[PDB]
């Protein structure tokens, strides 16, 4: 293999991570100016010129503040969980399909789904290790979370896989030439996005990390790094899992603004159902991933293997 | 030495795992590791096997579905024990 | 495995002219090459597919090599400048170097072939489909069925079957 | 409309298909020639090395 | 692969320096008695942690890992479409979907898909 | 390829020594080793470094005493008369009785063991000089009954083979 | 009468139910059109393909328009 | 191959499991192992297709090409050890990769 | 190089994972090594594909496991020992110069990659998965797959059977 | 491009 392309693949690689990076701050500051907007209020105003350089002072804060050295915990445990968080939510965006030759992911689909599995295995360990019974509820209901959403989220993926033919995500872009797939995929649109939304542990599926249910969750005994961390991997999945609708759905062109503007309104459709819909239980998430949208997937999934046969034939 | 140079070593993580599931441990659910670790391996020897051959490998997917079936019936066995006994030490268990 | 009884063709033979394109360089001009090398190429492969020996088709692996090289002269006599603005178009304008990215020198390449040779470009799919020949070489003969004179032989269905002699002969029975 | 797409798509890979199986006999007459250079340098080389 | 091995490797060391300089950059104050203690909401906690918790869910669980192997044979068929006889095809995938759907909807008819209780 | 691949009698009784010697130290050896691995594990588990190598020891070197006291009695009664015969072998079975009787220090257990083992050996030595095997190769071996080729119930289709009978 | 409680109480089933007999419907369909032509002799086949003229896979090839 | 004892139609979705017919280099030879296993039969064929076994065996198995190679690779540094073969010249020239 | 070096890292975490008494450090030594045979698995097939399959099935499974490593034996004590920290440091280090210091062209297996394959396979020049799973669907092997569908069936049935659900809840002296 | 290829 040619020496130049180790080097720009490791230079587009150390790219993409700081711009994600960076991009996970302005989210945060996203969230923080439309979710008040969502509000009568207004966002963070008063700092920096327009409230732009906010997330360097939730960022300078954060980087100073006192390490916790909790009692009953485990330490060495606890100390890594945040690291392997941040490293798989930015180990999965490896898998973003570059009109250039990034990564020739063939298996995108199933490394997004093993990258899915890691972080919330992150998200379990970080619980289990703060000793703490809030951390520990947390912890367990993340892990009810993910057995109920993962075999809904590979089953619908396969949905729009047959649509493709191919496993590869740049073989979205050769299919959607004439149209977007939010005509054909609109009931999974909506499916998509509440799948989206319990992989990013996001309102309404907000158990992982409750604030009245329970006490921040397992971020009960996380503080100054930590917390950080933690803060980071979730708000890159939320920017991956907007990437990844953004994909499926809308037009797969990365030369074009309009899908970095499609990404910034998926983003603020993200933080736009939080601050809309109350928060479940989690009975009924798995009462609703289980019986309403595996059986969804499965007979639109016998929909597809039924259109994909009369379309082969007329071929 | 060609069986040494090649294939040798999953045999010896094999018996290792097999020595990891009949070692004196406490609780039935490292027993339950040890029995996926072994299918680690054993998938492993099977997947050398299944890849000296050309397009035979869609068998590997076979194996996994038994491994797993048998994984839940030791889970379910796991829950059985908490009908009948309040633990699952393996000392509590009857010996005859 | 390669004995000293197993024949191979000598150095001298392998030394001939080969055809160096880069791939941006053959997959311009490669509809137009077919449609000159339609020959060769069916035999040739053809006679590896049954043959299947590197040392047989060497002759036909020469007749595709020296048509190649026979349709690049003629390209490289007739603008070339089109031949070269093709193939740098087909190599910077995608990653894989897809026909539809760029179709505007396409049409150029395809008006100046067109008004030199009077070749026009065949359609998307006519090399892919299957392809009929009358091969100059003969078949090679089927496999005649492995004989086994001395084979395992069972009880056939017209030997005539008496009853035993003293019925089951075991144990005081019959 | 994703009928049409697919018609669209299928002819780009067919184009491309044909693409390769027009360019895949001068790669392989290549690859047999220098086969068989190479095994004729690897007979020698093993009857150098084992004497 | 091995590419992504190394981009890897990368990403985990560049976490483990961000990490670390959150450590360093960090307030060094003394460590209290209670400071370091389990939150528990203000108050002395009665019980730690690591003792056992009650599984409400574990036929949904097994049932979960059941279907995730059930996954497993699902994702070929994509690829086997082009390339097999059609008709074989659908009765594999039509006869799959459908005992599939027998085999949730019947233990959705007997409710072992609510949590125990 | 050294003297421990040695068999007993792949020399006549009386002519070797120490390939005898090792041969039946070999299965003294092989019995010992595999009665105190279903021993020390199962039942009076020693529960230390130093006394299960102790029960190896006991459940070993007692054989070796019976296997080398047998072979040095068969060898002297061997080469002291002309004639090999059965009370040769009789007479090597009573001292591996009395190595018994050594072990347990219990004499009617070493003549009891002397007069089985001594049955033993001239039941050995009739098999040796009459020529039958103990355990003989199988000579006839069914793999089924009668129509083994007609009980073939499958419902798939036979494709038409590529070998027949007929000479060419 | 039960039709109308599961359309009550389920009605996502109801409409998965009609899309998935719709999808076996078309299915049927699908394998009806392809194998009532000669779907199995396909106009463009993958590799590089040559037949002799004394085959007999030959005269089965197609001879259509792209 | 092995043989169904007490063979019923359920063999028949068995027997097709792992077989080298489907688009392998070996499978002819294998084929042709079959055939005098369909002749002579499981234990006649055992005597008599030493040939053909044999053919098959160090076909896909590569036990004797692999042994050639070990010992092709263990002469050279062997040589290099003792001496004969100075460590510049220690590998020959390399094939082209456009050849194999 | 980097498959001794996996080789390596499951030796180490085979002794890892023999030497330990908690329930998660087992199941941590199994993440990594099932990490380490996912990789090394992928080097010998052609295509990446049953790697990812088996990496879903073994996330799939130890979820669980987790669940009841928290519902039983919860509360056990880890116990670091400096003599298998420094055994399995001394033993990585060795085998690291060892396969430094090896020739990597007798230590790599003999199984065909994707590139490995000659430039004659015309069924290399598909696309990677297909004809590897295709006889799952195919018609010899369908039945395996019915059979295979019923057998999870029966599963179900069976976890369904001998884990009452309406028994209640399970935990330690319940 | 054609410039590798000799003139004959
Ligand atoms: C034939 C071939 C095969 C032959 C096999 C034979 C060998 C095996 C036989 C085993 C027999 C047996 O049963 O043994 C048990 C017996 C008793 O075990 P134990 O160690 O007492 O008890 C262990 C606990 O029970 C353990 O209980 P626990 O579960 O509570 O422990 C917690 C556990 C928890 O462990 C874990 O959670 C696992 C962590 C693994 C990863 C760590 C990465 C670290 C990176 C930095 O921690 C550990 O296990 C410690 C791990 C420490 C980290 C190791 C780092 C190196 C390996 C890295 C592997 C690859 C991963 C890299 C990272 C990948 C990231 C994606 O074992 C031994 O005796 C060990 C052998 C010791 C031999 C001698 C060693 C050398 C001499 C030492 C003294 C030198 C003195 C010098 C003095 C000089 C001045 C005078
Ligand atoms: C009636 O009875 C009751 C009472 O009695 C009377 C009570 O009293 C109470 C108690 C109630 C009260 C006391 C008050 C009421 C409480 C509320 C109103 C709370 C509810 C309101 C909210 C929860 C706020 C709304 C939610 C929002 C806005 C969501 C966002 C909130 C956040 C906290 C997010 C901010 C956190 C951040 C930003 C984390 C910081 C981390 C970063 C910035 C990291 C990012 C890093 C970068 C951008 C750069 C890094 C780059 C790197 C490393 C690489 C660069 C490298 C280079 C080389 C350049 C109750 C409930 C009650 O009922
Ligand atoms: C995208 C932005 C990413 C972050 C960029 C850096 C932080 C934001 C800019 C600096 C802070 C805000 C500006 C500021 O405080 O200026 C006051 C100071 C000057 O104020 P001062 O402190 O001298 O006096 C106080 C002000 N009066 C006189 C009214 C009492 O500005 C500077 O020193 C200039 C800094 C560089 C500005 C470059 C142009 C910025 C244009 C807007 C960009 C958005
Ligand atoms: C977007 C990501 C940004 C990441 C970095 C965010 C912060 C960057 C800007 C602020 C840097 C602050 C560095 C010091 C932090 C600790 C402060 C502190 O308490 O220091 C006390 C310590 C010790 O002083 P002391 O004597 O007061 O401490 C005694 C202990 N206490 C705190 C309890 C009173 O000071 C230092 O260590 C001085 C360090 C000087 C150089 C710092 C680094 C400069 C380059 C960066
Ligand atoms: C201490 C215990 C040691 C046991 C060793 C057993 C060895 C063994 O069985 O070898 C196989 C042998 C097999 O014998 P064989 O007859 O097959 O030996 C012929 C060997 N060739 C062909 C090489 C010449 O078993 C015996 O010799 C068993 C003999 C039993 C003699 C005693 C019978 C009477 C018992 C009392 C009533
Ligand atoms: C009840 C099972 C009946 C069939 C059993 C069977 O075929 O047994 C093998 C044979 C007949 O089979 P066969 O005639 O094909 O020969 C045996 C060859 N195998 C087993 C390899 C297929 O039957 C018996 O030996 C009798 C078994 C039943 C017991 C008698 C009382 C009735
Ligand atoms: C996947 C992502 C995983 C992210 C977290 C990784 C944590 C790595 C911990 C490494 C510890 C190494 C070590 O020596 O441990 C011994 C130590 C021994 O404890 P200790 O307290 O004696 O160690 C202190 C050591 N000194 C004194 C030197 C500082 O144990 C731990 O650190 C606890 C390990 C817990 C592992 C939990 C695994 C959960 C797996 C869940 C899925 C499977 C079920
Ligand atoms: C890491 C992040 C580096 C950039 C952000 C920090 C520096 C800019 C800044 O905000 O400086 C502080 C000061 C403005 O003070 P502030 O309290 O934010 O204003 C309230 C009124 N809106 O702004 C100033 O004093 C302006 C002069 C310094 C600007 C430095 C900018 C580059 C650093
Ligand atoms: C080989 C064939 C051996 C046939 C032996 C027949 C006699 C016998 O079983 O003797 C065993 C002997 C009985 O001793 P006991 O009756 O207690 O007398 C005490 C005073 N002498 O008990 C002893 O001498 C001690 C225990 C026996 C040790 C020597 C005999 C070993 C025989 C081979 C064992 C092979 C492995 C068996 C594994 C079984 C697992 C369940
Ligand atoms: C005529 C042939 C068949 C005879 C069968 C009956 C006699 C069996 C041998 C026997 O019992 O020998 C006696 C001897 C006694 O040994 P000892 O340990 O002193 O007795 C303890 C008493 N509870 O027992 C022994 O020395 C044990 C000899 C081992 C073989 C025992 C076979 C039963
Ligand atoms: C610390 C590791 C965390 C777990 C990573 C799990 C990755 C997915 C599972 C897997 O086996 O994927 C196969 C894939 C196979 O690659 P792909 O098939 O995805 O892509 C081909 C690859 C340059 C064409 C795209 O490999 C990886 O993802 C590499 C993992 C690196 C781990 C480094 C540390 C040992
Ligand atoms: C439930 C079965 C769906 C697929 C049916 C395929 C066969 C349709 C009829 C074909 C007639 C030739």
């Amino acid at each position: 293999m040619f020496y130049m392309e180790f080097i720009l693949s490791l230079i587009g690689s150390l790219l993409l991570i700081i711009c994600v990076l960076v991009s996970v701050a302005f989210l945060t500051l996203l969230e923080r100016k439309v979710l008040g907007y969502i509000q009568i209020r207004k966002g963070p105003n008063k700092v920096g010129l327009m409230g732009i350089p906010q997330p360097f002072c939730d960022a300078i804060k954060l980087f100073t503040k006192e390490q916790t050295y909790p009692l009953l915990s485990n330490y060495l445990s606890y100390y890594i969980s945040p690291i392997f968080s941040l490293f798989l939510s930015l180990f999965v965006w490896m898998c973003m399909p570059f009109f250039v030759k990034l990564y020739s992911f063939n298996l995108g689909g199933l490394f997004f789904l093993c990258c899915t599995s890691l972080g919330v295995y992150t998200v379990m360990v970080a619980g289990w290790s703060s000793n703490s019974n809030y951390a520990l509820l947390g912890g367990l209901r993340a892990v009810a979370q993910t057995i109920s959403y993962e075999v809904s989220l590979a089953l619908i993926l396969l949905s729009f896989i047959f649509l493709i033919g191919s496993y590869n995500m740049i073989y979205f872009f050769f299919y959607q030439v004439y149209m977007w797939f939010l005509i054909i995929l609109f009931p999974m649109a909506l499916v998509w996005v509440s799948i989206s939304l319990a992989e990013t542990n996001r309102t309404p599926f907000d158990f992982a990390e409750g604030e009245s249910e329970l006490v921040s969750g397992f971020n009960v005994e996380y503080s100054s790094g930590g917390f950080a961390l933690i803060f980071m991997a979730e708000y890159a999945s939320i920017l991956f899992m907007s990437m990844l609708f953004c994909v499926i759905f809308l037009g797969c062109d990365v030369f074009n603004l309009l899908f970095y503007m499609k990404l910034t309104f998926i983003s603020f459709v993200f933080i736009w159902v939080r601050g809309t819909l109350p928060r479940f239980r989690y009975d009924k998430l798995m009462y609703l991933a289980w019986k309403c949208f595996l059986s969804f997937s499965l007979n639109y999934l016998l929909f597809f293997i039924g259109f994909k046969i009369l379309l082969f034939s007329l071929l | 030495m060609i069986m040494i140079l090649y294939w040798s070593l999953p045999m010896i993580l094999f018996i290792l795992g097999l020595f990891c599931f009949v070692s004196n441990r406490k609780h039935l659910l490292s027993m339950l590791l040890s029995l996926e670790f072994i299918v680690l391996m054993l998938f492993f020897m099977l997947f050398i096997y299944l890849n000296m051959l050309n397009y035979e490998s869609y068998f590997s997917m076979m194996f996994l579905t038994f491994s797993v079936c048998e994984g839940a019936l030791g889970l379910s066995i796991l829950v059985s024990m908490i009908r009948t006994h309040g633990n699952d030490y393996f000392q509590s268990f009857s010996i005859m | 495995v390669i004995t000293n009884n197993t024949t191979l063709p000598e150095e001298s033979e392998l030394n001939v002219q080969e055809l160096n394109l880069s791939s941006a360089a053959l997959r311009a001009g490669a509809f137009h090459l077919g449609k000159q090398c339609e020959q060769a190429n069916n035999e040739f492969m053809l006679c590896r597919q049954e043959l299947d020996d590197p040392r047989a088709c060497l002759a036909e692996g020469k007749a595709v090599t020296s048509c190649a090289l026979d349709f690049f002269r003629k390209v490289k006599k007739t603008c070339h400048e089109e031949f070269t603005q093709y193939a740098t178009c087909l190599d910077k304008s995608s990653g894989t170097m897809a026909f539809s990215h760029c179709r505007k020198t396409q049409g150029v390449f395809d008006k100046c072939i067109k008004d030199n040779f009077d070749w026009d470009r065949p359609s998307y799919g006519y090399f892919s489909r299957a392809k009929v020949i009358q091969s100059a070489r003969e078949a090679p003969k089927k496999e005649e069925k492995v004989s086994y004179p001395d084979a395992t032989p069972g009880l056939p269905e017209d030997y005539p079957k008496p009853p035993a002699k003293y019925g089951s002969r075991f144990h005081w029975l019959e | 409309i994703y009928y049409l797409t697919a018609k669209k798509v299928k002819r780009d890979e067919i184009e491309m298909r044909s693409a390769q199986n027009v360019i895949f006999p001068i790669l392989v007459a290549e690859r047999d020639r220098e086969f068989l250079r190479q095994l004729r340098r690897n007979r020698d080389e093993e009857a150098e090395l084992m004497k | 692969m091995f590419s992504i091995i190394f981009i890897a490797l990368l990403i985990l060391l560049i976490t483990t320096i961000v990490m670390f300089l959150a450590s360093i950059l960090s307030k060094k104050a003394l460590i209290d008695r209670e400071k370091s203690s389990p939150f528990e909401c203000g108050f002395d906690p009665k019980s730690s942690s690591r003792l056992p918790f009650s599984l409400r869910f574990f036929l949904i669980t097994i049932i979960f890992l059941i279907f995730d192997v059930e996954i497993a044979l699902i994702l070929p068929m994509i690829i086997i479409m082009k390339y097999s006889n059609i008709m074989i095809w659908t009765i594999t995938s039509i006869i799959f979907i459908l005992i599939l759907l027998i085999g949730l909807y019947h233990e959705w008819n007997q409710g072992m898909l609510n949590w125990s209780n | 390829m050294s003297l421990l691949r040695s068999k007993y009698y792949d020399h006549p009784d009386g002519e070797d020594a120490f390939g005898k010697i090792v041969a039946t130290n070999k299965y003294a050896v092989s019995a010992g080793v595999a009665w105190s691995m279903f021993d020390v594990l199962t039942l009076s588990k020693p529960q230390g470094y130093l006394p299960t190598l102790g029960r190896f020891a006991y459940n070993t070197g007692p054989l070796m005493g019976m296997a080398t006291a047998f072979t040095l009695t068969t060898l002297v009664a061997t080469n002291a008369r002309g004639k090999d015969d059965k009370i040769n072998y009789l007479i090597g079975g009573f001292a591996a009785g009395g190595v018994f009787g050594a072990w347990k220090h219990n004499h009617v257990a070493g003549l009891c063991a002397g007069l089985f083992l001594g049955i033993a050996g001239v039941i050995k030595k009739m098999s040796i000089e009459q020529g039958w095997e103990f355990f003989p190769n199988t000579p006839i071996k069914q793999y089924g009954g009668l129509n083994i080729a007609g009980n073939d119930w499958t419902i798939m289709a036979d494709p038409p083979k590529n070998w027949t009978t007929e000479k060419p | 009468s039960l039709l109308k409680r599961a359309w009550n109480e389920i009605p996502d089933i109801v409409g998965g139910s009609a899309l998935a007999l719709a999808g076996i419907v078309m299915a049927t369909i699908g394998v009806a059109n392809y194998y009532a032509k000669d779907g199995d002799n396909r106009r463009y086949k993958l590799g590089y393909v040559v037949y002799r003229h004394d085959d007999p896979r030959a005269l089965k090839v197609r001879n259509d328009e792209d | 191959s092995l043989t169904p004892f007490l063979r019923l139609p359920l063999t028949d979705l068995t027997g097709c499991l792992i077989n080298h017919q489907t688009y392998d280099k070996c499978g002819k030879f294998e084929m042709k192992m079959m055939e005098c296993f369909e002749a002579y039969g499981l234990e006649r064929g055992k005597r008599e297709c030493a040939d053909l076994i044999s053919d098959f065996q160090e076909c896909v198995g590569m036990q004797k090409q692999l042994m050639r190679f070990h010992a092709m690779r263990n002469e050279r540094y062997k040589q290099w050890l003792k001496g004969e073969r100075k460590g510049q010249e220690f590998f020959a020239d390399p094939p082209r990769v456009d050849a194999y | 190089m980097i498959q001794l070096m996996l080789y390596s890292l499951i030796i180490t975490t085979s002794i890892i994972f023999l030497n330990m008494i908690h329930p998660l450090a087992l199941g941590l030594t199994l993440l990594i090594q099932t990490i380490f045979v996912c990789l090394l698995t992928g080097l010998m097939t052609k295509s990446f594909w049953y790697s990812y399959i088996l990496f879903l099935i073994f996330l799939g499974g130890m979820l669980v496991l987790f669940i009841y490593v928290t519902s039983l034996a919860s509360n056990e004590m880890f116990n670091l020992s400096m003599k298998l920290t420094l055994f399995s440091s001394l033993i990585l280090i060795f085998m690291l110069i060892l396969s430094f210091i090896m020739d990597k062209t007798s230590s790599s297996l003999f199984l065909m990659n994707n590139d490995m394959q000659s430039i004659i396979n015309m069924n290399s020049y598909f696309m990677e998965n297909s004809l590897s799973l295709n006889k799952l669907y195919n018609f010899p092997t369908n039945f395996i797959t019915i059979l295979l569908m019923n057998y999870l069936l029966i599963t179900l049935i069976v976890i369904v059977k001998i884990t009452k659900l309406f028994k209640g809840p399970i935990r330690m002296m319940s | 491009g054609l410039e590798q290829i000799p003139d004959e």
